[PDB]
């Protein structure tokens, strides 16, 4: 009887517990990230926690390149976060094959969020610990983020924030919005976007940053890339000028 | 169908004819058998065309997932896989494909994978019923790291002339320059080359 | 604490043990003792055949494989039949296909695969026997010592079974005096029935209650039994 | 309520996996092995605890090849080590086989990656009891890495595990520090028989038997090859020295 | 050799002024020889009929699975199916054997109880689906059956007359072929009453 | 590997209950409410929108699907349950019906699928049923319009108009004071606000609430011209602006 | 692995009884009454609804009475949608006999593969047993009207007056006093009617909370007819036997 | 069977012959050779009846339901790609020949797909028995940038000159126009140049003329 919390079955409360222990996974790493759409770009900034001196920094990450147009960031435990990355990769590039044209980032989301729904309803797959953030600049829908959790559940937003400090990041972005009245960044530079990402990260979570301490992926029109440590560098400087 | 690929000093030239027969019925007077697999790898089809297209559209999607999970790849294992679906397939394959691609660290390469689905590296392949006509020509007139101009003449002269005896090619001859500078399509019509 | 993580090998106890395995491992040391040995010229294998009745026979513990390999077992006799079984096969493929003689060294690496798959896959079980290979390839002779665990061990000599300590021990003091017994198969035979010997207690070893086996330069793996062995007792 | 370690792929209230984490215990229970990555390649050792004088020397060798140019040597159950690497040859060579190419480390590193993160996925199935310091030459360079029994993996300049790890993980650290530029395969070989000869303390019980192998562009040209005779000695002496 | 030429027979389907009339031969015979002199080609599921011609057993065969579909199809559905629907259950029926197709030709015919609208439908053997407004023909006397339609019909015929019409029709182009004949059936259908006549027509 | 999960998760327990199936239900009582409401020439069935956070757009999701041209379906439960129940269900509209007879499935049928294949998630080998229970709502020729309740156990039963989810019990008792059978479609579109209104806490307007018809058929929605007897699909999504429109007569 | 999650729904109790077959049953105990009585002349097919409102749409509704055949139908109950399952394996049965042999299937002869689907459940799978019990009700011409029970156990037997779902004790009993032989389809029509009514959980047995079925042959024909009277046809015959 | 594909400057046009046949004999004077793929997406086709609709239904069928999961227009691209890897998949053993039209999101487009499984990209595309005689007229008559209306009497053209000039073609003219702009127009029978001339005479029989054996009512209410 008090196995209905060791496999994805009911609860008398009508819970899957393995499913909330597993969203429980998902802060494993202590890392934060957030997304916001430009006037035409999209740009995830996630931390970067590279403690042990014997590691090589630039085999370390979060963020993914799914395809020339998706990316995808992801929190949670990396072995996890590598399975669904490779299983992303794999269905963008069937879809392709089969369909004659790019996944659409939403698409990829609702089919990643799908196979996790079956981990809830079958017995011997168990749910990954991971919340997956999917950004592209759709070339139907415009600047998309769409994020995926254990659950089985996905939506799109005008911006998002997961990880420990998730409230703090979100109610800063909230607040933002609230006042800008509009569902983007109106910055037509990636660069600026970038900036505004870095900036409220900072004011949300009350802490400076080192080229070092962050990840971050920007998606334009027809394709997703990552900054590096100097691209970032200079990207810092650049709100340094301002404050 | 007349197909051929050249490798000079900035890299790379792919050639075709735009003649698909079926029969002695042109199908098809603009075909476009220069087919992208990759970024700066390309390919040049000749055999069927339900056969090299299928090929070469199977080929693109395990080069866009091998790109996924470890970087770009080498023109040598674009050259691999179709060789993997020809060899593997010869038996219900009519397939002959020229591969060619622009590396910095190599430059230009060409691959030719005949229609026992063996591979073979050259400075430059040519391939299609038209090419017979040529292997004198092209033995006499290829040089190695020519300009990028010689080599679009060697390309076009070639063609003209393939195009000339046999009947399964024609049309326009088409081009795609593979360098460090990118890619670039060509295209020539009868009145241009026919009289060279 | 135990009682909870050993019901099967697919579990791993809060310590990072294997019980499944390790109860394997004592159904080897419930097994009658068995002695194995080598010098650079042979291989020997000595072990003590166990009955059940005085009605009754002695049941075999040496089994060959090819003419140039073979084994004594301690512990469940019906796998020593499966994993001596495997063992002839991957010779005889190692024959047929390259026309080469499987080398102790590679055996062992099978065997040793072959026991990991069994503790990893859930409803499978671990062997519950432990087997000590002799041989003589293209490197020379060689002794192994294979346990259900899966870890198999090049020695120079070893024991495994009830009272197998007291062989070894003095196995691992007449160590630079075996090794050297070359050119010699009933040396290295003697110094193999002492050290077995070693491991008595109950009675002494018999005519038709000892076992004995040998494989080396020019000598295909033969079993000594009865009669046999008597000029050695 | 508890029990949420009895099967593999459960998750505990507080997000762990139990089994994994029970796995990682055999693991730092085994010997110590470590890897260098120097400036063209990199350096494999391990700690080979002689249990007896029985155990005939340089015969049982620990660290293992896959393909031509990748080395890997792990701590912890050994069998669940070997059905490992058996693994990733197959990977390897089917890769190859496919792209011609002899397989990038790092792909290949995911490749291990995916299959060990694979054992954590089922309740029928056990994680693997072994930590894998492996890696070789490619296209671009030396690559170092580590794999855990959940299946993570990252690269490493350094990297140690088992009984010695911290000694261990103690001066590949130093190392590091000592030399920005770079350590040379040579010197990665020598330093590598010290670390390996300083974490023996941790089991100062059983005697050893030290095994170095190194993959170096300019020494085994790309080729991963076990370090013998005279230039084993000599380490296993430099090392000797600065014990003392 | 050619299955659809073993048997033999015939059927015809035609529509008029709000009615339609379907009618078949009743010979079934191997080669040359004949066998029986009372094998109907058209039966009814509900208010449609449908006519096979080809390969008696398969013409067999058909009628028994349509029986079994259409009677499912009433339990499901708690309503008769429409020659509409039912054209189309038989048009993927056949189709669903493409490789390998049952050797016959069936004609559908019948009145849409909610429409009151005539309708009838041929089929090639892998379910290619005609539906003519006016005859469909099929048989080893098709090709005479198209002669004796394509003239002697004209639309909106009253039940009465499209009888002596589809009549004439079969009874002469079976006679100008040696596998077909032997007797004949015909249907005249409306929305309320289905009259079933038997000709008297040559016996050689 | 392999699923080894070849027994049934859902037993009976010795007082005959099925307890998966009843914590089932439990998931979809405490799931945002939804009702249906049938009149004389349309239904229309309506939830609301509970945006799980302010950043995430509404919009990107819908609780309301269309199964066919003429059947549409809306639920209460686990979100992500319902989307593949959607998929399946629309899938299995084709595979069992149109592939066969060229039409698509009428009401009572497609329902029928879906209710079978919750059915076997109650008694196939390692699985669990599905958490959600569905209100579908369709017309056909020869059924008219018509409204279905799907439950996990697998049942369905025929509503003139209905509730689940949250306030159901409330909701369903403001319905049987509001129902008659001479309900015009903009009648029980209205019935359907007012009955929302009482089950929402914070705002309610046509970003919150999102509700579909099943009325006339729509040739403006067809994407072409040409064929007499394609006039177009009965369902019909209303837009946010359509949705305050009739708010303001509320 | 997964056997800690096993059921095991295919067991003996130690007193040789099948636990969920029994516990199956306890459930169908709960469900809305059926009864099926069997005149000289017809059968008749009475159940009660469970659970009812003023929303329920009844013209539309179908819960308890299915047609399979055109001579045989069905009482359920236990969980319908298991029940359905049932059914539509038994509408295929009928027509295959029907497809092989050209002769409508016996009764009898649908009745025990059902059984026998059933029984299968119950003897090996792993799986759970159907939550239901059929009264079949049918008429061939080789036993005439026939009247047949079948419950989660698989077993089947044959009666003249029979009851499934709550209440069975009640109603068996009170069939088991006004039962007789030379009974007429109407006579059979009010017994069944007067059993619900002195059974039902409810206040008053009206038409709404009702399904009504009989198989007669309409001396005006020689052919038998199946009835499954409507909502209104079940609100008359429920003022004339007088119960308004 | 004639069947043609022209783009104009905002759309593209497809058309085709009515006539269907069995070796010598028509069996259909006036059966439909254009298919509806998705509303903005048609298709015309020629080859084995049968196949071309079974073919056209079934990547319909899919590629509806693809249209609602992924909540996006069909792409004519993706249901060239689907019917291509089909009929390759079935080594050409399903005699479709088909010319795939119609306008999305990315634009108008104009493809031709091969019972083999190649296929073809232009601004004009003829298949059938008339592909020859269509073909002349394109070659004779096209030119880059045409008005819907052009479009339309070009293709139309083509059609005809196969009626005309090929026995395997006859009857009427059905065209289908898809503008990048507005929904999909389907004119069936556009143009019908074969009305069949009144009878010389009516060969309606004198009620009585065919002799009845035997007479029944029959039963169709169960
Ligand atoms: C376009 C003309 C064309 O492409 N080819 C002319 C040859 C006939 C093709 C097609 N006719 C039919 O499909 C027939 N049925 C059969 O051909 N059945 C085949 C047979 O019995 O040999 C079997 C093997 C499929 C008609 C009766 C349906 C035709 O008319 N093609 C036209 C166009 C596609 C309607």
């Amino acid at each position: 009887a008090g196995y209905d919390r060791h496999i994805t079955i009911f609860s008398p409360e009508g819970r899957l517990y393995q499913v909330e222990y597993a969203f429980k996974a998902t802060n494993q790493t202590n890392i934060n990230s957030l997304a916001v759409r430009g006037k035409d770009c999209t740009v995830v900034i996630s931390q970067k926690k590279v403690p042990d001196k014997l590691l090589d920094p630039t085999t370390v990450s979060y963020i993914f390149c799914i395809s020339r147009t998706i990316g995808m960031v992801v929190n949670g435990p990396i072995p996890d976060a590598r399975n669904a990355a490779l299983r992303a990769k794999a269905e963008a590039a069937e879809f392709r094959y089969k369909y004659g044209y790019d996944m659409p980032c939403d698409v990829l989301a609702k089919r990643m969020a799908n196979l996790s729904q079956i981990y809830t309803q079958r017995a011997y797959m168990r749910p990954l610990g991971v919340i997956l953030t999917f950004v592209s600049v759709d070339e139907e829908l415009g600047p998309s983020i769409y994020k995926t959790d254990p659950a089985g559940y996905y939506v799109g937003y005008k911006a998002t924030a997961t990880g420990p400090k998730q409230q703090e990041i979100t109610t800063n972005l909230e607040n933002h919005f609230k006042k800008s009245k509009i569902d983007h960044i109106n910055e037509e530079s990636w660069e600026k976007v970038v900036e505004f990402a870095i900036t409220h990260m900072i004011d949300a979570l009350g802490t400076e940053f080192s080229k070092n301490d962050l990840e971050v992926g920007v998606a334009t029109k027809d394709k997703f890339f990552t900054l590096s440590a100097e691209n970032i560098e200079e990207r810092l400087v650049a709100i340094a000028e301002q404050d | 169908t007349s197909i051929m690929a050249v490798t000079f000093k900035d890299g790379v030239i792919l050639g075709a004819d735009s003649r698909t027969t079926t029969g002695a019925y042109i199908a098809n007077r603009v075909t476009d058998k220069l087919t992208r697999v990759h970024d700066k790898i390309w390919c040049c089809r000749s055999g069927s065309a339900a056969d090299t297209q299928a090929i070469a559209d199977i080929v693109q999607y395990h080069l866009e997932l091998y790109t996924s999970q470890y970087g770009t790849p080498s023109t040598e294992t674009a050259a691999s896989v179709f060789k993997e679906l020809c060899y593997e397939n010869k038996d219900n394959l009519t397939a002959g494909i020229i591969v060619a691609g622009y590396d910095d660290k190599n430059k230009g390469e060409v691959y030719t994978i005949p229609l026992g689905g063996s591979v073979h590296k050259l400075p430059y392949a040519i391939a299609g019923s038209g090419s017979t006509f040529i292997y004198g020509y092209c033995d006499k007139n290829f040089r190695e790291n020519m300009s990028k101009e010689e080599t679009v003449d060697f390309i076009k002269h070639s063609l003209s002339q393939a195009i000339k005896w046999d009947g399964s090619s024609g049309g326009v001859i088409r081009m795609v320059v593979l360098t460090a500078a990118g890619v670039e399509r060509l295209i020539f019509y009868p009145d241009e080359y026919e009289q060279l | 604490f135990r009682n909870n993580y050993d019901g099967d090998t697919v579990t791993f106890s809060p310590t990072g043990r294997l019980f499944q395995v390790e109860y394997a491992l004592e159904a080897i040391k419930q097994g009658s003792v068995t002695v194995g040995l080598r010098s650079n010229t042979h291989a020997v294998l000595v072990a003590l055949k166990r009955n059940a009745d005085e009605l009754s026979s002695y049941q075999k513990k040496i089994i060959k494989c090819d003419e140039h390999m073979g084994l004594s077992l301690a512990g469940l006799a019906p796998d020593a039949r499966v994993l001596s079984n495997y063992l002839r096969q991957q010779c005889n493929y190692s024959s047929l296909v390259f026309n080469r003689k499987l080398a102790v060294e590679r055996a062992g690496h099978l065997l040793c695969d072959k026991a990991q798959k069994n503790t990893q896959s859930y409803g499978g079980r671990p062997y519950g026997v432990g087997l000590l290979i002799i041989g003589y390839d293209k490197s020379g002779a060689h002794l192994l010592e294979f346990q259900p665990s899966g870890n198999v061990t090049e020695l120079y000599g070893t024991a495994i079974g009830a009272r197998s300590q007291g062989a070894k021990t003095y196995l691992e003091r007449t160590l630079d005096t075996f090794i050297k017994i070359d050119g010699n198969p009933d040396e290295l035979i003697k110094a193999g029935v002492e050290a077995i010997s070693q491991s008595l207690r109950d009675e002494s070893l018999t005519v038709d209650n000892l076992s004995i086996a040998i494989v080396g330069k020019d000598t295909p793996f033969t079993i000594y039994d009865g009669e046999a062995v008597a000029k050695y007792i | 309520g508890t029990g949420y370690d009895l099967s593999n792929s459960v998750f505990s209230p507080d997000g762990r996996n139990f089994q994994v984490e029970y796995a990682v215990k055999a693991v730092e229970n085994g010997t110590t092995s470590i890897g260098i990555k120097c400036n063209d390649g990199v350096v494999f050792a391990v700690e080979k605890l002689i249990t007896s004088k029985l155990l005939v020397p340089q015969k049982n060798v620990k660290i293992q090849v896959v393909d031509r140019h990748i080395g890997c040597v792990y701590s912890g159950l050994i069998p669940d080590g070997r059905h490992l690497v058996n693994r990733g040859r197959e990977e390897a060579a089917s890769f190859k086989k496919l792209y011609k190419t002899p397989i990038p480390i790092p792909a290949f590193a995911d490749r291990l990656g995916q299959y060990v993160q694979a054992h954590t996925l089922y309740n029928s199935v056990r994680p693997f009891g072994v930590s894998t310091i492996f890696g070789g030459v490619d296209k671009n360079g030396a690559h170092l890495y580590m794999l855990e029994p959940s299946g993570s993996y990252w690269g490493y300049k350094g990297a140690a595990t088992g009984k010695g790890r911290q000694s261990a993980k103690a001066e590949l650290e130093k190392l590091v520090d000592h030399h920005p530029e770079g350590l040379s395969a040579r010197e990665a070989v020598k330093q590598a028989a010290k670390i390996i000869y300083l974490a023996h303390e941790d089991n100062k019980e059983k005697d050893f038997e030290l095994e170095i192998s190194w993959c170096s562009l300019s020494e085994t040209n790309g080729l991963h090859k076990f370090v013998k005779g005279d230039l084993l000695q000599e380490a296993i002496d430099f090392a000797q020295k600065e014990i003392n | 050799s050619d299955p659809s030429s073993i048997n033999g027979g015939i059927v015809v389907a035609m529509t008029g002024k709000d009615c339609v009339a379907i009618a078949c031969d009743l010979r079934l015979g191997s080669q040359s020889l004949g066998v029986s002199n009372k094998f109907e080609k058209i039966f009814h599921y509900g208010h449609v009929f449908l006519g096979i011609t080809g390969l008696a057993t398969d013409v067999t065969t058909l009628n028994e699975m349509f029986r079994y579909k259409t009677n499912l199809y009433k339990l499901k559905e708690e309503r008769a199916i429409e020659p509409e629907t039912f054209t189309q259950l038989v048009s993927s029926s056949l189709y669903e054997r493409r490789f390998g197709p049952y050797f016959v030709g069936p004609v559908v015919a019948g009145i849409n109880s909610k429409s009151g609208k005539p309708f009838i439908a041929g089929f090639d053997l892998i379910g290619c689906i005609d539906e003519a407004k006016d005859f469909i023909v099929s048989g080893t006397a098709s090709d005479q059956l198209f002669g004796m339609c394509e003239s002697l019909y004209e639309p909106n015929l009253e039940p009465e007359d499209l009888f002596e019409t589809i009549s004439q029709a079969l009874l002469n182009a079976a006679d100008r072929d040696a596998l077909s004949g032997w007797g004949a059936v015909v249907y005249i259908i409306k929305k309320d009453e289905v009259v079933k006549r038997y000709l008297k027509m040559r016996q050689d | 590997m392999t699923d080894r999960y070849s027994f049934s998760l859902t037993t009976f327990s010795p007082s005959g209950k099925l307890g998966q199936i009843d914590y089932a239900l439990t998931a979809v009582k405490q799931g945002v409410t939804s009702l249906g409401i049938k009149a004389t020439n349309g239904v229309v069935i309506a939830t609301e929108k509970k945006s799980s956070s302010p950043l995430a757009m509404s919009e990107t999701l819908s609780k309301v699907s269309l199964l066919t041209p003429d059947i549409g379906a809306v639920y209460s439960g686990m979100g992500p349950d319902y989307r593949v129940l959607v998929d399946k269900s629309r899938k299995v509209a084709h595979t069992s019906y149109k592939r066969i007879y060229g039409e698509y499935p009428p009401t009572k049928l497609l329902v029928s699928e879906v209710a079978k294949i919750m059915q076997e998630a109650t008694q196939s080998g390692g699985v669990r049923p599905f958490g959600v229970s569905l209100l579908i709502a369709g017309h056909d020729e020869f059924n008219g319009f018509s409204l279905y309740q799907v439950d996990p156990s697998g049942s369905y039963f025929p509503w003139k108009a209905t509730a689940i989810g949250k306030g159901s019990v409330a909701a369903k008792t403001f319905l049987e004071k509001r129902w008659n059978d001479e309900l015009e479609l903009e009648d029980a579109i209205h019935i359907a606000l007012l009955t929302l209104k009482e089950s929402v806490e914070g705002e309610f307007n046509g970003d919150t609430i999102e509700l579909a018809i099943i009325g006339d058929e729509n040739p403006d929605l067809l994407g072409y011209t040409g064929i007499p007897t394609d006039k177009g699909p009965r369902f019909r999504k209303l837009t946010s602006q359509e949705i305050n429109d009739r708010l303001e007569a509320l | 692995g997964s056997r800690r999650y096993d059921s095991r729904t295919t067991i003996f109790s130690p007193e040789g009884r099948l636990y969920q077959v029994e516990y199956a049953l306890e459930s169908i105990s709960h469900a809305g009454t059926a009864i099926g009585i069997m005149a000289s002349d017809g059968i008749v097919l009475a159940a009660e609804r469970k659970v009812t409102s003023t929303l329920l749409e009844q013209d539309t509704s179908t819960e308890k009475l299915y047609k399979l055949n055109d001579k045989i139908a069905v009482a359920v109950a236990g969980l319908t949608a298991d029940a359905e399952i049932l059914i539509n394996t038994a509408r295929i049965h009928a027509q295959n006999y029907l497809k092989t042999y050209n002769e409508d299937i016996p009764v009898e002869i649908l009745v025990r593969r059902l059984s026998d689907i059933k029984q299968g459940y119950t003897q090996h799978g792993g799986l759970r047993p159907f939550g239901v019990s059929f009264i079949y009700a049918g008429y061939d011409d080789r036993y005439g009207y026939q009247l047949y029970t079948s419950n989660p156990s698989g077993n089947y037997t044959g009666w003249k007056a029979i009851s499934v779902g709550a209440n069975t004790s009640a109603a068996q009993t009170l069939l088991q006093m006004d039962y007789k032989d030379d009974m007429k389809v109407d006579d059979a029509i009010e017994l069944a009617l007067k059993t619900l009514s002195k059974t039902t959980d409810s206040s008053a047995l009206t038409y709404d909370r009702l399904e009504f079925a009989t198989i007669r042959k309409g001396a005006n024909d020689g052919e038998v007819y199946q009835k499954i009277f409507k909502p209104q046809e079940i609100k008359d015959i429920l003022v004339k036997t007088g119960i308004t | 069977t004639t069947i043609v594909g022209v783009k104009f400057n905002n759309g593209v046009v497809i058309a085709a012959d009515t006539r269907s046949t069995q070796g010598p004999i028509v069996a259909d004077k006036n059966c439909a050779k254009l298919h509806r793929i998705s509303p903005k997406i048609w298709c015309a086709g020629a080859g084995t009846a049968a196949d071309t609709e079974a073919v056209t239904q079934l990547i319909g069928s899919n590629i509806e339901l693809h249209s609602l999961y992924t909540s996006r227009e069909p792409r004519v691209v993706s249901a060239l790609q689907m019917l291509k890897q089909h009929l390759f998949k079935y080594q050409g053993h399903i005699g479709a020949y088909l010319i795939v039209a119609g306008v999305d999101p990315t634009g108008s487009h104009l493809f031709s797909i091969h019972a083999h499984g190649s296929t073809d990209v232009g601004y004009y595309l003829s298949l059938g028995s008339g592909s020859l005689a269509a073909m002349a007229v394109l070659e004779s008559h096209w030119k880059q940038d045409l008005t819907k209306e052009e479009a339309i009497k070009l293709a139309s053209d083509a059609i005809q000159a196969g009626i005309w000039n090929d026995l395997g073609s006859g009857s009427n003219v059905d065209v289908c126009v898809m503008e990048i702009g507005k929904d999909a127009e389907y004119l069936r029978n556009y143009l019908t140049p074969n009305v069949r001339e009144e009878k010389q005479k009516s060969y309606k029989f004198p009620r009585g003329t065919t002799a009845v054996l035997k007479e029944s009512i029959v039963n169709i209410c169960d």
